[PDB]
This record gives structure tokens, sequence and C-alpha cells, in this order.
RNA sequence: GAAAUUGUUGAAAGGGAAGGGCAUUUGAUCAGACA
RNA sequence: GGAAUACUGCCAGCUGGGACUGAGGACUGCGACGUAAGUCAAGGAUGCUGGCAUAAUGGUUAUAUGCCGCCCGUCUUGAAACACGGACCAAGGAGUCUAACGUCUAUGCGAGUGUUUGGGUGUAAAACCCAUACGCGUAAUGAAAGUGAACGUAGGUUGGGGCCUCGCAAGAGGUGCACAAUCGACCGAUCCUGAUGUCUUCGGAUGGAUUUGAGUAAGAGCAUAGCUGUUGGGACCCGAAAG
RNA sequence: AAAUAUGUAAGAAGUCCUUGUUACUUAAUUGAACGUGGACAUUUGAAUGAAGAGCUUUUAGUGGGCCAUUUUUGGUAAGC
């Protein structure tokens, strides 16, 4: 009888759904990715700022 | 006859009511109102009174007093849309108050018992008072807006 | 006479098993769609190191929004976006590409904007503005079993077992994205940058191709 | 009757829905059937072809009466035998006694063949018959016996 | 507003009911739709719109075309159901045993049948004999055997019939119908 | 394309299934690594104007 | 004993027509529902 | 070398102010929180408090004020038109009835159908009853003389609802009315063919043909009634100059 | 020799095997047409859509048209 929006009415996000419980509880939404070190090649370098 | 009357009649049986899911859940104020602190009142009897707020009662209203003695409002209800709460703030640690409920102020001139209690708490108050200057005559004088005057920028 | 509870303890049970099997299925795609996106990102930058370029795939998957009314449209625009499923302004519906409709929004340019939706608005479009054809008459999404009943015969028993099959393309997307009934937007709430919607997004209009920008516009409409 | 009719509906309605430009006129086309060969020749060849013109002999005091001569076909036949009469003589088929019928005081003219009639005898009388009727009356050894 | 793609607020075009105002019908009507509802049986569902049937396209079947049917192989012992009139037919001289189950019979057919020792049944007696039709074999009679239709797609070259009251030579046959007049058709 | 279509099936029937014999669109295109080695990107700009005549 | 149209009485409004639509002030007037 | 920051994007991160709405009316669903009992914001508002209990709210009306609003009817591509009729008001004021019809529909009976020219009868223009004919239908085709509808289970083929059989089901087969397509057979016309025979010119079997018919091929009509349509009638109403 | 327009095709009324009918046709049971019997199901044969598709009867009004972008004829031109 009335459409309640999942994307602000927890209940039926929870209702479609029971992953959202272990998404915000494992933050998931702010996940920390790998930190790596790969750095370009110097023709990537150059080539972006030649003329 | 005058008209023919109807094939179908309504029922006059009401229906009963589809079981509501609206529970009464309480109220939390904003942070500014903290018990001790001055208000503003903004509308009603007493409005533009200047009044020490004592308790939150479990219809929502607030307690407030004038002190009587300072301003001439007594205990009494006031409701917290309808108050400015400032930041100035006596101590309220001497001030019983247990006392007070929706219940004492069941309509059913003055009760002795209220000119009484009016009493012991308003000395507790002055007690407190005195000891910031200029706080009672504060207490003591309405406010107002003077022209110039922007509420949404005066800090209170 | 039992069922009772009887028959009630047949169908809670049953209904919480098929809740675990969506709650490790939308823990799987999300595993799948990270590490999907990581391994881009890991590409350019090993592509970068070794001096030469990754250029990702074409998008696969296209957003269309009509844009104008309904009065003063050439008959094979027109067909066109009926055949898309767009026959009123603001509403929209989700194009896997291939050339054989690349063409139709060749055709129609002019009159619809659209682009390259991510994950999150693909999601938000869903979860509000989502409706199954069943029947006809348009349901909303709202509970899981509506969509279980009318796709699962494809796999798909959840609402974001569709989302999962429009964002991939996957193998059954055209009746999965037939299911969806052409979402209806607002108007932009920002508005919609831009003086004049009849010009070309490169020509600081509204219409056509506007790639990844078509995420900020459809939020703002949905 | 006038109650359950259009033209009380289209009281308040200018034109008695006959169009404000072209109206109702007196005779637009002409009176009757007008212009059969000019402006309603189109109407006429197609829907009326053969209209115009002339075909064989004219026949001068023509006395349909002369011409009386009603078709019976076998595929009857037994019709004009009575019921309870009719199952009596379709057992017993048979030579030295079948059943006579008069297919004149029926009022038929001629006999002609339709379809089938079982193997019983029958003796018909009439003015006239088509070869195969009366083939087909001795197949089930009638015959037929000409009358007037 | 929307680009429609189809015309908006369309009848189906189908009766729904018939247009007869027989109470009889009505109820007979009233049986079916129950039945059509609560039986999943398709011959519930071909009845109940076949009593909607305006007379015309329910063409009166004769007892010669349900014996005919009966020669149906394996079909004999069938029950002939006809939402419709049922006509004698002189022309058949040996009539089958079975049941026919229908709205009419006229005099001559129901005698025919019952001659031979058959039944007839009306619609309601078939329902409770047979509630998901078991057994039974519907028949139609021909709709394009009215005069009507005679006449219907005229014009040149189609041979369907003048619409045309007195007949004879002289009544068209001449320019238009022959090579010898004008032309021809 | 038919007398094709009967042979890759057959061809797969009889071996273990896997067929996909309907036509196709252009897909778009796969990712690509383009290598630089022995083609690193020469920079153009556009032209002045000129009159050849 | 209608209407056009008229006299009187009462009330109103009126800076080169009048009448109308949405809305509310103001005056006048009134139904219902309370128990 | 190591940070920051901007920019763009994400979060099923938290959170404040404001507005409109509150359809539904026992329960039934999908859920959420809880060790649990319970609880809940989970298939649509309840709780608490006050004021009035009447012109207070509301309706009607006149006026005032803001914005807006050209005279309707008509013919026209286009009218508010410097196009026409209309000063005002009442009362009359225009698609009818009839003969014969098409399509559709309802009803009666059905290879038939139609009592009402007439007769009988009557509580008298009614109602009730009826013999003989007639009409239309049940046969067509030829200009005519004239001839006249089964090779066959009243045919083969293809689709076909429904039904029948098998199967738990999906499916598979059997039969298949209406209807549609297609190829054939039958009757008349036309044109060939011309047996047995003959009051030697009659007779016309039989088998055929890019011909042809408003035909056969297990009948569908007859009658009353209605809306719409058709023709003739003063013919929707008013109108000539004329004869 | 374009662009725009435009014909057909994308299967069950389909493809393959076996070998019947005739007065047509071949030097020829050769062919042509129509068949009987057998082999293979929905990735059965591109996309997108499909408030389904097909069919039948009868009848109104209408048969002065005007405008805009583009193509375009007559005219110096025109609100031609
Ligand atoms: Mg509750
Ligand atoms: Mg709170
Ligand atoms: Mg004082
Ligand atoms: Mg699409
Ligand atoms: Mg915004
Ligand atoms: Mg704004
Ligand atoms: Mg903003
Ligand atoms: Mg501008
Ligand atoms: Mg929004
Ligand atoms: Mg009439
Ligand atoms: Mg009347
Ligand atoms: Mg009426
Ligand atoms: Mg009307
Ligand atoms: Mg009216
Ligand atoms: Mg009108
Ligand atoms: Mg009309
Ligand atoms: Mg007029
Ligand atoms: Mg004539
Ligand atoms: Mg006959
Ligand atoms: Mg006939
Ligand atoms: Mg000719
Ligand atoms: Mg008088
Ligand atoms: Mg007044
Ligand atoms: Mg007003
Ligand atoms: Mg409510
Ligand atoms: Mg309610
Ligand atoms: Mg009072
Ligand atoms: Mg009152
Ligand atoms: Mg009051
Ligand atoms: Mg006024
Ligand atoms: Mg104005
Ligand atoms: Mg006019
Ligand atoms: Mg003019
Ligand atoms: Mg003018
Ligand atoms: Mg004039
Ligand atoms: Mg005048
Ligand atoms: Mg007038
Ligand atoms: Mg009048
Ligand atoms: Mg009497
Ligand atoms: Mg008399
Ligand atoms: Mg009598
Ligand atoms: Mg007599
Ligand atoms: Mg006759
Ligand atoms: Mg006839
Ligand atoms: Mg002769
Ligand atoms: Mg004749
Ligand atoms: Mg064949
Ligand atoms: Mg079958
Ligand atoms: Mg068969
Ligand atoms: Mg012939
Ligand atoms: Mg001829
Ligand atoms: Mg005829
Ligand atoms: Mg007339
Ligand atoms: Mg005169
Ligand atoms: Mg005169
Ligand atoms: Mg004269
Ligand atoms: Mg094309
Ligand atoms: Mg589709
Ligand atoms: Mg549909
Ligand atoms: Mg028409
Ligand atoms: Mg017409
Ligand atoms: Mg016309
Ligand atoms: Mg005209």
């Amino acid at each position: 009888v009335l459409k309640k929006n999942p994307l602000k009415n927890k209940q039926v996000l929870l209702r479609l759904n029971p992953y959202a419980k272990v998404f915000a509880a494992e933050k998931l939404g702010s996940k920390k990715a790998e930190k790596t070190g790969t750095k370009p090649a110097a023709v990537f370098t150059e080539t972006l700022k030649h003329d | 006859s005058a008209q023919k009357a109807p094939k179908w009649y309504p029922s006059e049986d009401v229906a009963a009511l589809k079981k509501t899911r609206k529970a009464a859940r309480p109220q939390k104020l904003r942070a500014s109102l903290v018990p001790g602190t001055v208000l503003i009142l903004l509308a009603g009897r007493f409005r533009g009174k200047r009044v020490v707020y004592l308790k939150h009662l479990e219809d929502n209203t607030l307690l407030i007093s004038g002190p009587f003695k300072v301003n001439g409002v007594p205990l009494r209800r006031v409701n917290a849309r309808y108050v400015i709460a400032t930041s100035t703030k006596v101590s309220v640690e001497g001030v019983n108050v247990e006392k007070f409920n929706v219940e004492y102020f069941a309509k059913e001139e003055i009760k002795a018992e209220r000119v009484e209690d009016q009493k012991v708490v308003d000395k507790a108050l002055i007690a407190e008072i005195k000891k910031t200057p200029l706080l009672k005559q504060y207490l003591s004088a309405s406010f107002s807006l003077k022209n110039g005057d922007k509420p949404h920028m005066l800090k209170f | 006479a039992e069922q009772v509870a009887a028959e009630r303890a047949a169908r809670k049970a049953a209904n919480k098993e098929k809740r675990a099997i969506i709650l490790e299925r939308n823990a799987a795609y999300q595993k799948e769609y990270e590490t999907a996106e990581r391994n881009i990102i890991q590409a350019k930058r090993d592509a970068k190191a070794a001096g030469s370029y990754y250029v990702e795939a074409q998008h696969k998957l296209v957003f269309v929004v009509r844009i104008k009314g309904i009065n003063k449209i050439p008959p094979k625009p027109r067909k066109v976006l009926q055949l898309l499923r767009l026959t009123r302004i603001n509403s929209g519906t989700f194009v896997k590409v291939t050339k054989a409709t690349l063409e139709l929004l060749k055709l129609i340019e002019p009159y619809v904007a659209y682009g390259y939706p991510s994950y999150s608005t693909i999601r938000q479009l869903v979860y509000k503005r989502g409706f199954g054809k069943i029947n006809k008459q348009r349901v909303p999404l709202s509970d899981n079993a509506i969509i279980e009943a009318n796709l699962g015969k494809y796999g798909i028993l959840s609402i974001d077992d569709l989302i999962h099959e429009i964002i991939t393309v996957g193998p059954h997307f055209k009746q999965a994205n037939n299911f969806l009934w052409p979402f209806k937007l607002s108007n932009p709430s920002g508005g919609w940058g831009v003086p004049r919607k009849f010009k070309h997004f490169i020509q600081g209009g509204s219409f056509g191709n506007r790639e990844e920008f078509i995420n900020k516009l459809v939020k703002s409409m949905n | 009757p006038s109650r359950f009719t259009k033209t009380r509906k289209h009281r308040g309605h200018v034109s008695a829905g006959k169009g404000r430009i072209g109206k109702h006129r007196k005779h637009p086309g002409g009176r009757g059937m007008a212009g059969g060969q000019h402006h309603h020749r189109i109407n006429m060849d197609k829907y009326h072809p053969g209209y115009f013109g002339k075909v064989g002999m004219r026949y001068f005091h023509k006395q349909q009466a002369h011409f009386w001569k009603p078709v019976l076909n076998l595929d009857k036949l037994w019709t004009l035998i009575p019921e309870d009469k009719r199952d009596q003589y379709l057992k017993s088929a048979s030579k030295e006694t079948a059943p006579v019928i008069d297919t004149l005081a029926a009022g038929y003219g001629k006999i002609l063949g339709k379809g089938r009639i079982p193997n019983v005898p029958v003796i018909v009388k009439a003015r006239f018959v088509s070869k195969l009727a009366e083939e087909k009356i001795r197949a089930a050894g009638g015959v037929v016996e000409l009358i007037a | 507003g929307i680009d429609h793609t189809s015309k908006q607020h369309k009848r189906s075009g189908h009766r729904t009911a018939p247009k007869s105002d027989n109470v009889y019908l009505k109820l007979l009507v009233k049986l079916y739709t129950f039945l059509a509802r609560r039986t999943d049986a398709p011959f519930n569902k071909v009845v109940l719109k076949a009593l909607f049937l305006s007379k015309i396209n329910r063409p009166p079947v004769s007892v010669s075309r349900i014996a005919r049917a009966l020669k149906q192989e394996g079909a004999a012992n069938k029950t002939v159901v006809v939402v419709g009139t049922v006509t004698d037919d002189a022309r058949i001289f040996e009539f089958p045993k079975t049941t026919v189950a229908a709205l009419r019979f006229t005099a001559g057919a129901r005698a025919k049948i019952v001659k031979a020792g058959g039944e007839c049944i009306t619609l309601d007696q078939l329902a409770v004999r047979a509630p998901k039709g078991q057994n039974t074999l519907i028949l139609r009679g021909p709709r394009n055997s009215r005069e009507a239709v005679r006449h219907f797609g005229m014009g040149p070259h189609k041979g369907k019939a003048p619409r045309i009251l007195s007949t004879g030579r002289k009544f068209e046959r001449a320019r238009g119908r022959r090579r010898s007049k004008g032309f021809k058709v | 394309r038919v007398k094709a279509n009967a042979a890759k099936r057959a061809e797969a029937k009889a071996q273990g299934v896997a067929v996909q014999l309907k036509r196709q669109p252009a897909q778009p295109r796969e990712s690509r690594i383009v290598s630089t080695e022995g083609n690193v990107p020469q920079t153009l700009a556009p032209v002045p104007y000129e009159t050849f005549i």
C-alpha cells in the first residue's frame, strides 16, 4: 500500500539484502586498499610533459 | 412513496482499527537545555521573562521558576519550543525538585503547599544567584528586541 | 488440523535458507566487484611502470534518459525511442551496447542523455525507482520474492541478483533488463548545468553520450 | 420509438450530425438513379455489373404457370410418405408390394437425383425425371411410372 | 505526456455476457462461469463463451452433421455438445444412439434422437455428468452458409452475387456481365 | 550458414555439447595493453592558415 | 398573475463602459455538528 | 626525499533545521532487535495537552484588492474583427411518418416459416380459434429449347479449438467441428469427343478442355421487433427569378 | 560516382537420407512437380520492442486546406 525506500528505511534495507548488516559492521564502504608503489617509466613521464 | 428506497443498505457495523505501530519514545532535549540554565520565555503569560530551568517533566514540559521573589514567576510548566535557552547557568545541586511532576499541576486561589513549595525552591536558588553579581537584576528584567537586534545573529 | 505453526514451520525455516543463499551471494559479488575494480587499477599502474598504455575495454552497458518532450519528433527517431521504451520525458532504461543498438543510440542522440552508469547509481536506481513488469501491472520491487517469482528461472532471486545481472551484462541481461519497468526520474534537482538542453553535451548542451558524467545527472534526478 | 433515436441525442449540437462544411442539402447527387452512366458509374459497375443494356429474347405474354414444375430430389422422396407408414415400407423392401408415391399429388413436377436412397423398392409416379433419378430408383428395384 | 503506441481506453471487443435477456440463459451462464473459474478444464472455458454468442455465430447443428461426427474414428460413444439449436434432417436414414447435450432441440430432432434411443440433455445436466466436460465432442454449425455472406466482398472479379431483388434475364446480366456487352465483371 | 550450423552441431553433440550458434552483433572491444617500445607517441598540433594558389 | 420593462423603499459600489476567473479581507446572512 | 592539500568518486558513516501528506481499518506478509520473555520505526499516525462549543471554523453573498479575462452564433486556411444575424422578454419554432430495403441484434419456430384477405368466436375495433391457398425458403444454369448436383467413409493436403489415449509433469500420439488455404470430383452454359442403335437423320452413350455460372459437395430459413443506413414521398425547417 | 532514401533474405511452411506417382519431360524411370518411410529441438539459428495477434461486416464526417525547416519550379520580387 505504500512504497518504502530501502535507501532510507533501514528495516526494508535489511529485508531485501541481508548482507547490509555485515557490510556495515565491517565498515567496508571505506576499505583501505593495499599500499603499493610501482613508479612509472620515464617514457611515460617524458611524453606526458613533452610539448 | 415519495422515493423508492434502495435495494442495498450499508451495514452500520463500525470496524475496528488496524493495529497501529507507533511507539511513544522519549523526547531527548536539545543540548542547550540543562537544568540551572536561564531561559528567555518567548510567549505566553510571562513572555520575555528570564527564568531558571529546573526539571524536564514526563509530559515533555519544562519546570521553571523566576524565582518568584525576583521577577514574579512561580514554579511553572513551560513548553521547550517557546524558549530561548541562554548560555548562563546557575548550579542547581541544592534544589530538590523530586516532588514535582505532571500530577502536581492537576487543575481539579492558591494552595498553601504551592506557596510553600515555591518558597523552598526559590530560597535554594536565590542563595545561588547571589554568587554572581547582577544576575538577580538580569533575572528581574524583561528581555526584548531592540532596534537593530537580529536574532539569527545574536548569541544568547 | 495442524498447520498452525506446523506448516508455518515448513516455511519460515524454508525462508531462512533462501536469505542465507542471498547473504552469501551478495557477499560474493562484493568480492567480485572489488577485485575486478582493483585489478583494473593495478592494470593501469602496471602498464605505466612498463612504459605502455592500458586501454580499458569499451563500456558494454549504457543508461539512457529521454530528455525531450513528446511533440514535434521525426518518425525514425520516434520508433526507436519507443523500442527503447522511452516514451516520456525523464524516463530511463538500461541498454546493452553492441553495434546493433549503438546505431539505435546514434539515431536518438538529440532527444536523450546517456552514459556509463556506475555500480552506485545502478544500485540506487534499482532500490528506489525499480519496478517489475508482471502480467503487465508494474509492481514495486520492495520484496525479494517478487523477483525470484519472475526472474528466478534464470538464476536471479534477489534485488541484488538483479543489479548484478544488469551491471555485469549477464548471459540473461535481456530478460533481466526487460523485467525492469522503465525508470521514472524527476527532473534534476541541481538543475541541468547548461542554459540550453538541446545541444550536444560537448557543445555545452545536455544531449548525447556524456560518459561517466551520467551518474552525476541521474543521481540528481533519482 | 422516438425516444431511442439519435435525433434526441443531437439536440443542442448545431449541425444535427451532418457537418458544418458539407451540410445536409436537398439532392446533391441528383434524384433517384440519376447519373448511372456518369457521376455514379463507379458505384454501378462494381455492385451492379450487368445493369445497363439488354440480353436474350423478349417473351410477350409469358404466363408463369405454363412452366410450373417444382423439383424434388431423391434426397427427400421418402419424405412424401407419412412417418408411421414410412418405417413400415423401409423394412419389407420388395416387389409384389412396394409403396406408390404420387409426386405430382405432392405437388412436385420433376424428380431430380441429389443423393442416395436406401435399397427399398419405390414405385415413383412423376411428370418428369432426371436420367440419374430414374437410374438411382431402378438400382433399388423401383420404377418410375410416367403420369400427368 | 506519453507518446502512446496503442489506442488508449480500448475495449477488448469480446462479448462478456450474453446480449440475450433470458433468465435461463443467464443461469446457465451463472453455472458455467463458476465451473470455468474453478476447474481449469478448457471445455468449461469454451462453453462459457459460446453462450454469449449471438444468433448468427450459433448456426444450427443438424442431426445428420451430428451422426457424421460420430463416425469419427474412436468417437462413437462420445456425448456431443451443441451450444445452440439442433435441427432434424430427413436425409439421413439411419441414426445412432448417443447423447446430445444442447440449448434447443427442434421437435423433429429430439424425436429422431430419442426414436433411436438416444438422450437429449440440457447443458446443465451435461454439467452435472461431465463437470470437466469428460468424453464430450463439441460441434459447431456452418457460419458462412448464411445467405448474407454471399454478398460480402462484392466487386469486380470477386464473383459474389448482387444485392438484387427481382432476378431473371434483364436483371443485371448485360453490360459488364458478358464480353459482348461492354465488358465482363 | 545452415549447412555449417549443422556441422558445428554434430561436431559438438557427439563430443560433449557446448555449441553457441546464433549470430551476434559487433561486441565492443576488450582491454588491451599497447606498448611504447618501438613507438613513442609523436605530438602533433594544429597548423596555421596558408594560401597556395 | 412569470419575463422584459417601471415607481417607491432599503443596502452597496462607481476618476473614459459594464459584466467574468483564482484567491482572500471586510459587511450581511445561514446549514450542520457538539453534548 | 617525505608529507599535506585541491579535484573527482565512493560509504548498506553519523547528524541538525524546514515544509507538504497520514490513503488504509481485527488478524494474516517480509523482516529487525533480543540468551530468552519479549520488543519494533517491519503489508499507510499515533501519543500527550489546551481553546471553543459558536457564526468561532465553514458555506453563501455583496464589495474591495492582486494577477488574469475582447462578443457570441457562423461560413472560413484564418474573426474580437473596419465579415454576417442578434435592442429586450415571453410563447410557438426544425431529421418526421409511410412503402420497399442493407448490415447488425433480440425473440419464436426450423426444412420450414408467416393466425389477423377471409372464417369461427367474443365481456366487441381487444383477447381467443381456424380450413384452403399464397408468399419467401428448400436448386441451379442457359438468350433459349432445355438439362439438372456422391469415383470416394460426400475426397486428398496443411493449420485448427475442444476432446481421447500415454506420462507424476514437461511432453508424445489419436481424433479433429467452425474457420482458412490448396489440389480435386459433381450440376448447368461453352467447346471437343460421337459407342450401342436408327422411321438415314434421328439419337447423344462415354471420355475430355489455359473457358464459364449469383451453383452441389449431411440444408438455414421464415416471421415479429429495434438502433443505424438506403430510395421515393412537402422528406430536417424557412427561401427564388420562373412555368 | 556518393550521403539520405529503397528490394529480398536471417529456418519446423527448415535441412539431410531412402525411393512411389504421371498422360508432362528425357537417349534413358532421365528430369520436373507432388508424395510415402527415416535423422536432428529451442543458441531452432541476429538486435530491440510487443497493454497480444489475425479476421469480418456496416456506417459518419471529409473530399476549398494553410504553415515551418530542408530539397525545389515559375517570377526582379511578393504576407506571390
Ligand atoms: Mg508494536
Ligand atoms: Mg528525542
Ligand atoms: Mg521585580
Ligand atoms: Mg534495451
Ligand atoms: Mg542536490
Ligand atoms: Mg533550488
Ligand atoms: Mg545546493
Ligand atoms: Mg537563456
Ligand atoms: Mg530527489
Ligand atoms: Mg423507424
Ligand atoms: Mg419514444
Ligand atoms: Mg433519452
Ligand atoms: Mg451523439
Ligand atoms: Mg445535447
Ligand atoms: Mg460534436
Ligand atoms: Mg451523421
Ligand atoms: Mg450549418
Ligand atoms: Mg434497366
Ligand atoms: Mg434438397
Ligand atoms: Mg442455398
Ligand atoms: Mg472483356
Ligand atoms: Mg387577477
Ligand atoms: Mg448589498
Ligand atoms: Mg468569492
Ligand atoms: Mg488514517
Ligand atoms: Mg484512515
Ligand atoms: Mg455563546
Ligand atoms: Mg449554528
Ligand atoms: Mg467565540
Ligand atoms: Mg461580485
Ligand atoms: Mg488583461
Ligand atoms: Mg456565416
Ligand atoms: Mg475569405
Ligand atoms: Mg479589421
Ligand atoms: Mg452571407
Ligand atoms: Mg444588425
Ligand atoms: Mg437573439
Ligand atoms: Mg419554448
Ligand atoms: Mg370472452
Ligand atoms: Mg365493434
Ligand atoms: Mg375458441
Ligand atoms: Mg374452406
Ligand atoms: Mg418461388
Ligand atoms: Mg435464391
Ligand atoms: Mg436437346
Ligand atoms: Mg428454367
Ligand atoms: Mg495432394
Ligand atoms: Mg496432435
Ligand atoms: Mg491425421
Ligand atoms: Mg462441368
Ligand atoms: Mg455461356
Ligand atoms: Mg439466384
Ligand atoms: Mg429522402
Ligand atoms: Mg414562385
Ligand atoms: Mg408565381
Ligand atoms: Mg419552362
Ligand atoms: Mg530498410
Ligand atoms: Mg520483449
Ligand atoms: Mg501482452
Ligand atoms: Mg466509411
Ligand atoms: Mg465515405
Ligand atoms: Mg463521399
Ligand atoms: Mg466543399
